[PDB]
């Protein structure tokens, strides 16, 4: 009967113990776990994904040169939109030359067209003179005298 | 050859020297923690309770031994 | 309030005795306190190599609660020194758990009761499950294991020296080296007491006090005497690790 | 053979070197606490005297016990 | 002869004048701590609790062999 | 026989050791109490009188059972 | 005679005061260094373990000698 | 035989232990508080005198029951 | 027995040694390859904001060849804007000295053109000044004829 | 005759009871120590050993010599 | 000088009662040694008080300077006690106060326990009994006045508190449940030990008188006549501060 | 049968406990205040000088009582 | 009979106690004082072992009394 | 008889204790006052002298009486 | 035994009683009357300062209570004054402006000595006109009638 | 008994301790009480010196500013006369000044009227000159007067 009251009493304390045995081990060994878990399994995954993505990371050099290749390829694109731009732009001008050619010679045309009927004119008069002065003296002034009287 | 009389003196008179320095310091331990700050009375006043019952439990060990002397 | 009522199992057996032997028909007569250490022995491989069989990272289980406690263990003597954490880190390890696993033994259903014979009879009935712990002979063992290593390591590295707070010439410090050095010398002793006494005390604790109420009675006393058991189990290694630091320094 | 006598001394004595050194300990807290503060006078005042109530209790436990061994 | 008395009276004072003391400077000490600052309660609880478990399992060291001398 | 004596003896030397350590540090504590404030003097200095004569008290408790056992 | 019981009720009750009034004051000053210090918990914790243990020890060693006394 | 001389010795010495340390403590506390700010020292030492007068008081109780015992 | 049992716990010992070495190993594992773990976490960071980086004196270097290529050639179409801006002012300018030296030409043969007429005109205004009409010994063609010259 | 089972019973007691005092104050003045001052550990905690070291020492002597005689 | 008990032995110390005896025989209650010595002190004390109080002058000065600031010390302590019942105390707690103050003052007179009547005289037969007892070296007188104080308190108190000081609270039924029968006993017991060590200190004080003379007669027993001349003073003075303490904690 | 002997032994024991333990927290108590400021110098060790003058008065009580005991 | 085996007994149990706790005292004081100022380690050290010293020199007397009742 | 030992070693266990304590409180004061600063060494040390050799001196009167006795 | 006790608690009692009427309460009434008529003297001294304070505001009040009863009986008086003299001016004007009534009253004596036609204005022309404006012989009738007419 | 001289020696012995270490202080502390009190006392009697005499000095004060304020008011009426007499006479010699100033205003306007008149006969005498001599001019003379001027030069 010795052992059965050992039995008995010990079944009770075992019992006892499993109302604190989740909170003294099943929290904190599950602590233990997660708080290991997710040091070593985080930390080691980020490295090893790392590892392997320096050369995808050497391959992000390599995507800026495709990018490379674009902004170049806007670069001929800035250039050529420019590039066209400034010679029709300058061309423009290059038709100004042409709308000056004519505005630069239209006066030509007509300036020396008027030159010659302003000095012909004057020299109309210039050569009556001398008709005049031919006709003046051989008709004589005594003739002319007589038209100084129409008024006095 | 009375020594139930010496033996229940001595059980009551051992029986109170503990206890006593018990509820002594039990006590002064309260009033100093009160002086320290007043609103954590209702606990400090549980604790020092506690003290106490241990301090009369064995006190009244003491007793039930002096009484079953003469028993 | 859940009355004892056991009047029927209240038979009178208060008898408890230090001395204690299995049936050794063989040379040297084995004792029940060697048979205890020797399942123990069993008990502590089968659960190593049970953590060692899957060993892996993130421990799961047992190997969680053993990777968790050696390192508790590993923690709390850094917290002491760090030059021989691992020096004597086997050592104080297996002893711990050789002094946990055997104080719980003498705890389980029928330990002290399972007589040998050789009840209701005149026969001796000894008790088979003893706590080698609660018997001096593994004791003495284990306390001076700890002595010759802890000499051992001391005069592994201090020349001379160890031999120097004793036998000294310095007047007062010549004074205190003889107490000192007794001091040490008499430690194993210390040890192997303590480490006995407890135990022994616990166990018969349980018996006399099962012998009075057989119910209901014990269980805040059992709790009791699991965790002084666990303290003793703990303080061994803890006093062995800070005893030997204060010997190296 | 008045073992009655040692008895009752015994018993009386040791009765009183508990609440002596007790209610020393006691208000000695107490005065501690009312220096450092006399504006919870009335709190600490009832508690040194449930804490000297206390262990005077021991006390005339042991006087009674004297004297009934005494007669 | 009722030494045997006497014995059991001895055994019971002893084992509880140790505690006896021991329980009252454990939860002063307790109390000055969670006077001092009460944050900490449930860990210095926990300690009192270890402090008043291992000086009561002193007093039951006294009082089962006060109990087996009357056996 | 003297036995009487001999209680007489026992009962006056735990009677004397009952409050001097109690008296003692009432009045340190007052003394500390006085010297951190003298202004709550009065307060204080009758709590450690009644004090130290509560200590007189059980002291005197045991003179006086010391004297109606040696008459 | 009876005095093998008187000798193991001295045996197993003097040798106690000794260590009850050391865990004591063991956990009174682990509580003050708590309360003063948290995170030296563990350091406190060992220290404070470690000492009664040696308490405890010289209690139990009282306790085995009166029972090689008592058998 | 010569127990009453034993008497009167353990009379007197357990007499003089209680007020030995009694004043020990006394002005260890006064010579602590006089220590910080002696401007209170007429008070404090009047407190000191009265309390030593107490206390030699209770060892000129021990002596001369010890001296009566003597006779 | 007290040494039979000394041995045992040392057995125990050295069989645990072995035990207590390979967890003991087992916990240095764990311990160990967590020096490297802090170590390429920074090393890559330093390496891929250096690819970052690596993107950045791209970014320049089309820059540097954007602004660069994009004026290079517009200011080597620059210089030839003025090239035949000019050139063709000259042969603008050019073309006014052909026509201005032509129209004096025609002009001169318009003159001669108009000779005729030219002496027709003058005598009738030149008889009509020296007289209304009929002008008393006029000589109008006479005279012009004195100086016609051209 | 039990006279060497008494006198090995008090031997006994009266050693154990010797250290536990010391012990506690030890770990308690080591505790406060390195509480406000955390950062000196090995030196404190090697000067609490010696001390234990030495104070053990009556104990064990006590116990052996109970042993010598019990035997 | 130190050696004047061998010329001169003061012979051993023949004075042991710790009870009244009676002096003087009476047809009714006979004088006890110590009833007489009371009546002394009365006497005394009636006399110093109508010299005070004789002139009554309003600025004091002499013996009337010195009671005025003795009464006004021990008002100002009450006051300082209690508030609203400094006047209702202070008569009795003073008197007795003084009384036994006066009776310790007389109890180091010369022949205080040597001169006495016959039943020098133990040479005739009739038996050499003391003369100038004290009264508190009298336990009878010692329980009169404990009893007096308690009495007096326990008035007050029921008077103060009506039926609520008449049950003294005790029906806390919780943590005061069982106290209550504590301080019962408490205070039923204090007045005991009032009375009891009224006695025990001037008996001691004598006792020590009898036995230093009985040693050395010369130059030894000083310090401690110094030691009583303190504690008779001040214990008289504690034990009056007590009844009044008693009071204000009674009606509180 | 010799009893004057160990009479005279408990007298010097128990004359010396309570000086032995006195004077030494005198002294410390005064080494405390002259250590935390040596301003008062000699006046404190005036009062430590009454003190431990007041206890050898009971130390040499115990002597002479001792002296006288064994002749 | 036995007295010589009583006598070893109050030799090895009484006179360990007071360096039990003296010891305790000591080291605790140093090991505060170190904690505080740890600058005077040297003087701290040889102040300590002096009291050591001293105080195992008055044990190792009642150790060689117990040596010469050993003889 | 025998007496004559025991009456040794009880006198020299009770001239033990109390000088052990006060030698471990003397010097523990003057550790603190040494703790709180320097340039007092030499005060403090003088009156750790004058306790040692004041202590010393119940020690050696303790001693002396034993060799009487035992003579 | 127990009868003695009672007859000396009646001793001591008595002795209470008495000196209670008889020094008691007659000494402390004295200190009482010290205490408060010290207190008394306090308020006197605190009377004091008030009174010799209200003496000067009564001795002040009184000084206000004095000019105001001058200042007004002046103001009626000024004005009094002030308006006997605005009668008296103005009746001094009003006899003024009658005194310049009978100057035009009396500036008839114009009117009367303008009546000197014969005496002086006819004369007078004829001497500054016939005598000497025109030759000493004017011969004309009417020369009376002339002047007259524009006399009138 | 012997017992009793000794205890008379002892007694004695104590008083002569007595008649030197406290003898002195204990009236240290009682003069300067007893001197606390008449001191106050002396306070006492002389602040209630000052109470009566400075309420008889309100009332010497009081009827001082009564008689201040009598006094005061007392040259007032007088004032309230002079001043009074003062403006009333202002008014006369005014008065007078008025009168004067208008008559001999009036004397001289009626030196103005003369003035005015002489300088009336004076306009007459011009115009009565003008139109007489003017027919003596038309009806003879005409020619004679003219040709007499012309023979002016």
């Amino acid at each position: 009967t010795l052992f059965i009251a050992q039995l008995i009493n010990f079944l009770l304390l075992i019992f006892i113990l499993r109302a604190l045995l989740y909170r003294p081990v099943m929290n904190l060994l599950n602590e233990r776990t997660r708080r290991i878990e997710e040091s070593v399994r985080d930390a080691e995954k980020v490295r090893e994904q790392l590892a392997n993505a320096r050369r995808d990371y050497e391959a992000e050099i390599a995507r800026a040169r495709q990018e490379a290749a674009k902004i170049v390829a806007q670069a001929q694109e800035r250039a050529k939109q420019q590039e066209a731009e400034i010679i029709a732009q300058a061309r423009r001008e290059a038709e100004r030359l042409k709308e000056e050619a004519r505005a630069q010679a239209e006066q030509e045309r007509i300036r020396m067209l008027s030159e010659a009927k302003s000095q012909i004119a004057d020299l109309v008069t210039l050569t009556a003179s001398r008709v005049l002065g031919a006709e003046l003296q051989a008709r004589g002034h005594d003739a002319l005298i007589a038209e100084s009287l129409a008024a006095l | 050859e009375g020594l139930n009389l010496v033996a229940t003196a001595l059980a009551v008179g051992l029986g109170a020297i503990g206890p006593g320095v018990g509820i002594g310091i039990i006590v002064s331990g309260a009033v100093q923690a009160i002086g320290r700050n007043p609103e954590i009375e209702n606990r400090v006043v549980t604790y020092m309770f506690i003290g106490i019952a241990f301090t009369e439990a064995l006190a009244i060990f003491g007793l039930v031994i002096a009484f079953l002397i003469g028993f | 309030i859940a009355s004892r009522f056991f009047l029927y199992t209240g038979p009178p057996h208060v008898e408890v005795a230090a001395e204690v032997i299995f049936d050794g028909i063989p040379g040297f007569p084995i004792t029940n306190s060697f048979v205890v250490a020797i399942i123990i022995d069993i008990f502590v491989i089968a659960l190593a190599v049970a953590a060692t069989r899957n060993l892996q990272m993130v421990p799961r289980g047992l190997q969680n609660v053993m990777e968790f406690i050696l390192e508790s263990l590993y923690n709390l003597f850094r917290n002491i020194n760090a030059k021989y954490v691992a020096t004597a880190f086997p050592l104080v390890a297996t002893i711990f758990l050789f002094v946990l696993f055997g104080n719980w033994f003498g705890l389980l259903p029928g330990v002290g009761s399972i007589g040998v014979c050789h009840a209701a009879q005149g026969k001796k009935l000894v008790p088979l499950f003893r706590a080698p712990a609660a018997d001096l002979n593994f004791t003495f063992a284990i306390a001076v294991i700890s002595f010759v290593f802890i000499e051992y390591w001391g005069f592994r590295a201090l020349g001379p020296g160890y031999l120097k707070k004793f036998f000294n010439t310095n007047g007062i410090m010549s004074f205190v080296g003889i107490i000192e050095f007794i001091s040490e010398l008499v430690k194993p002793f210390a040890l192997a007491f303590r480490l006995f006494g407890n135990i022994f005390a616990g166990e018969v604790l349980l018996v006399v006090m099962a012998f009075l109420v057989p119910l209901l009675l014990p269980l805040p006393f059992y709790g009791f005497e699991v965790f002084v058991g666990f303290i003793q189990a703990l303080i061994f290694a803890l006093l062995t690790y800070a005893f030997l630091n204060i010997a190296v320094t």
